[PDB]
């Protein structure tokens, strides 16, 4: 088997109201994501003959 | 780990597979090889 | 977190920074296309509707 990695999708930021600038909501929201993987495999083919 | 914002797919990418191979203790052999050997050339 | 960088085979920072920057770009683009007016810039579609 062979395995590689797949990069995740896209997030987004957030708009903060200028009122909340003093508070801790200034930084906004959080972005998260995790990877994935894929696999490969093979099959066998054969034939025979006699003389 | 699944604690930070970014993660990893599975433990296979958080693991080390070592090719080192180890064995437990083994019984000692004594009787097979203390008697004198008599070669033969017929039935 | 500190105990995730060591607890992996490869690094995980460049992915974080890339996701952050591209999330910013995606959010600003979407907001300009169709963002509302409350705390966010008015989107072109919203402007055309309200006019």
């Amino acid at each position: 088997i062979l395995t590689m990695l797949v990069e995740p999708d896209a997030g987004r930021a957030t708009w903060v109201a200028a009122s909340a600038y003093g508070s801790d909501n200034t930084t906004g929201s959080e972005v998260t994501g995790a990877l994935t993987e894929i696999h490969f495999s093979t099959y066998k083919l054969a034939a025979k003959s006699f003389i | 780990n699944q604690s930070s914002s970014v993660e990893v797919s599975s433990e296979s990418y958080e693991t080390i597979f070592s090719q080192r191979i180890i064995r437990d203790l083994q019984k000692e052999l004594v009787v097979g090889a203390l008697f004198e050997e008599l070669p033969m050339s017929s039935k | 977190t500190d105990e995730t960088e060591e607890d992996a085979i490869f690094s995980l920072l460049p992915l974080l920074r890339k996701r952050l920057i591209e999330a910013h770009a995606v959010s600003i683009e979407e907001a300009f296309m169709t963002g509302d007016g409350s705390g966010k810039p008015k989107g072109l579609l919203t402007l055309a509707s309200e006019d």
